[PDB]
């Protein structure tokens, strides 16, 4: 459950990401596949080599979905309805994998936006990503 | 009984019991889409993220009034709206306590296509950020 | 921890650039702010009411250095993590009653601080190497 | 995130608990302390012997809070605000302990209300308790 | 354009686009507390859990009208309201799509203290439950 | 698993009353419905679209009996869980890629099914004994 402060931290920080959101999304996935190779089993249709056109393309879709989620953080279930259908109903993704992508996203943001990645912002982003993960992994 | 203007400190204006969870539906009104843009022509993300879309054009005898729902109301500080160069009066008509949404109103001229927003946020352990320029561009020119 | 000689070289090389006096306080500090329930275990440290208070707390900084040094000991004895962290495992389990899941959290926070410090230098292949190390240390403490 | 079906399952099932809610709350705690003795460190002020007057009394407060949470399942953060203050801000309870009490509550409900404890109801209650736990363990 | 009555199937009546997210504030109104009781004198938990408190007494020239917010609207089936012995007309005036809340209205006599509810829920894999009796007891007698 | 002789006697006594043909299907069935992501691992079993479909699935029932029997083998060899479940651990890790956390979930679901079956007979001291057994089996599979 996000505080008003948490929501503000996330929105303000994500605004500073901007046009590079697709770049970070791509990099977070690359990190996840390398660090946690069991996550690759969800993308057997992908060529999971480094600099993969599919991974770069998928990163942009993941970033655009996170952007949508941040813009509707007050009511994510309604906003991410089709995405919950995909991940929870169809893919049946194990929640443990969302913790791994979330951590990789935080790693990427810390590396690229160190001035913005304060302790307070870190806290709010981790909390936000955990809420997104619950929504995408729940059948509602 | 006297509270700060929504212009100067929205987070303080919302404490007014006279507008907490108050009804605010109009007789004659129309939904209107809009975009929030920054100084570099990009989407102004914080404001896009922090506003309810669509907004409402309310028709009155004194001219058209725009109603905008602002999210995380307890974090907003300044929220000044300008039509071109001249400063508009911003009124807080309702605050939704359950979701921290503030609904503000300001009058615009007929055929107004854009409105300028100068605003800031202030919260937590002395966290303060100024948004010197945001352009609220309406999907169509405002009428009635 | 099963690391290839190339991964050991990459991990050791970046660890030599680590500001040991600072990185440990930032990792522990962020653990307490990001996962606030962890403050309960460090209530002897004093004021942990705000982020600024935690990061500026000299006992958080002092203890953070102990934790980093513990990780530095872990970079040695990579084929014997269970034995080296045995004494610490018993402390955190029997005396402190810390849940194993929290060890993984601190490990992941350290990795975020490493990325925060090194930026683009903290590449995905390097992170992948550090993930194995932090997972090994976490498991060792849970043993 | 609960579905409309999940909310209905929980409300209907909890209505069949009724006046015995305080009895189950007490029993769930007893089970937690016995099964997971590390949870006893949160109640050093209690006499944690079996049939403890404090544990029986506390069970009723816990049951009444769960009842309140079920009645306001659509917006638990606002309803459980003071309870979040206690558990998240003051007590700083580790989230792992909420999983343990939740499981013990499910065990108690299964034992006392077997006709009501269907697979579908089980699913919704586990999901509900997980949402209550997130609220009580979050600083918002 | 024709939908089932809120009486017979609330979950089907809420699909009507004419009442989805429709404004429904009255000119003259008053908040009123209430309790839901079952046949054994206990609190009827499902109905307490599934209703917005307080309800609203709306004043009209044809008599006082009670407005009740019902939660999990897509799960309710029958929801018949009786004043003593006689069946009251139940009207769905608005459905909140974002939180699945239905707002229904029914007229009562002046000085009415209680109203009887006969209702059911129907959802999921053929799950069906009847609540043959619930007593909605108002905090005060209804006036105006 | 460190169980006192009284706990072993209480655990063994109730396990003799367990309907082995039924309890395993209910535990596995409920795992798939309560924790729906687990259905991914059992997609070869066929129709898992609804609760009624899962509980009525003969392959869920058939496999549930295998899992119970695995637990029955665990009640023997209580001082050597790691060695007995070693072959199953390697299967679930290398071939199936099941996350360790799921083993604890199924263990807790089995306990709920035991309470569902035995009611008041499934007393808190008895549950406490079974919690040690299911935690031991989970850890063994995670090893
Ligand atoms: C931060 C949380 C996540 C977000 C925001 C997200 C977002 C998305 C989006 C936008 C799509 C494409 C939707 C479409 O085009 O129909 C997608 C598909 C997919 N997701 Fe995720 N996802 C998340 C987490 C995960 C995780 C943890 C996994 C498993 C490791 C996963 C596995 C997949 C797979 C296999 C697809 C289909 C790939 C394809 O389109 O070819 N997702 N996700
Ligand atoms: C892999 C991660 C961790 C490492 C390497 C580590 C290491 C250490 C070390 C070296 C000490 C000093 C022992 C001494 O004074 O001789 C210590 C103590 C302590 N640890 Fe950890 N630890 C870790 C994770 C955690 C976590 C997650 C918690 C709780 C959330 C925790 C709570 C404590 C506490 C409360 C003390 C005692 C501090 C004092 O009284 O001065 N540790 N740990
Ligand atoms: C189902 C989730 C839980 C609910 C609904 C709940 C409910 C409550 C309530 C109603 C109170 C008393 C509030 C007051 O009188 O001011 C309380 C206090 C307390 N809770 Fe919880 N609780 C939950 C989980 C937990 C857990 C997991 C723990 C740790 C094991 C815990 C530890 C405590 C302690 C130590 C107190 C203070 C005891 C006292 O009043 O003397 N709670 N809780
Ligand atoms: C302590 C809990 C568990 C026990 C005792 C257990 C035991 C077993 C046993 C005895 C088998 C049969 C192996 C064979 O065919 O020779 C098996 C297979 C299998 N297990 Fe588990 N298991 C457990 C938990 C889980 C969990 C949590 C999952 C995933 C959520 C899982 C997924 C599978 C799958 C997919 C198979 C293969 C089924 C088939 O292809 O017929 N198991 N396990």
């Amino acid at each position: 459950v996000l505080s008003p402060a948490d929501k503000t931290n996330v929105k303000a920080a994500w605004g500073k990401v901007g046009a590079h959101a697709g770049e970070y999304g791509a990099e977070a996935l690359e990190r996840m596949f390398l660090s946690f190779p069991t996550t690759k089993t969800y993308f057997p249709h992908f060529d999971l080599s480094h600099g993969s056109a599919q991974v770069k393309g998928h990163g942009k879709k993941v970033a655009d979905a996170l952007t949508n989620a941040v813009a509707h953080v007050d009511d994510m279930p309604n906003a991410l309805s089709a995405l919950s259908d995909l991940h929870a109903h169809k893919l049946r993704v194990d929640p443990v994998n969302f913790k791994l992508l979330s951590h990789c996203l935080l790693v990427t943001l810390a590396a690229h936006l160190p001035a913005e990645f304060t302790p307070a912002v870190h806290a709010s982003l981790d909390k936000f990503l955990a809420s997104v993960s619950t929504v995408l992994t729940s059948k509602y | 009984q006297q509270y700060p203007p929504a212009d100067e400190s929205l987070q303080d204006a919302i404490k007014n019991p006279a507008i907490i969870d108050k009804e605010h539906t109009a007789d004659n009104w129309r939904p209107i889409d809009f975009q929030m843009k920054n100084d570099k022509g990009e989407r102004q993300f914080y404001h896009y993220a922090s506003t309810v879309e669509p907004a409402t054009v309310i028709f009155t005898k004194t001219g058209p009034i725009i109603e905008l729902g602002l999210k995380t109301a307890s974090t907003w500080k300044k929220f000044e709206v300008y039509e071109g160069d001249k400063k508009l009066p911003v009124e807080l008509v309702s605050y939704d306590s359950d979701k921290d949404y503030a609904y503000i109103r300001f009058p615009v001229s007929n055929g107004t296509r854009e409105v300028k927003i100068v605003s800031s946020i202030e919260y937590g352990e002395n966290i303060h950020e100024d948004y010197d320029y945001t352009l609220m561009v309406f999907a169509q020119p405002i009428t009635n | 921890v099963h690391l290839t000689p190339e991964e050991k070289s990459a991990v050791t090389a970046l660890w030599g650039k680590v500001n040991v006096d600072e990185v440990g306080g930032e990792a522990l500090g962020r653990l307490l702010v990001v996962y606030p329930w962890t403050q309960r275990f460090f209530e002897s440290f004093g004021d942990l009411s705000t982020p600024d208070a935690v990061m500026g707390n000299p006992k958080v900084k002092a203890h953070g250095k102990k934790v980093l040094g513990a990780f530095s000991d872990g970079l040695a004895h990579l084929d014997n993590l269970k034995g080296t962290f045995a004494t610490l495992s018993e402390l955190h389990c029997d005396k402190l009653h810390v849940d194993p899941e929290n060890f993984r959290l601190l490990g992941n926070v350290l990795v975020c601080v490493l990325a925060h410090h090194f930026g683009k230098e903290f590449t995905p292949p390097v992170q992948a190497a550090y993930q194995k190390v932090v997972a090994g240390v976490a498991n060792a403490l849970a043993h």
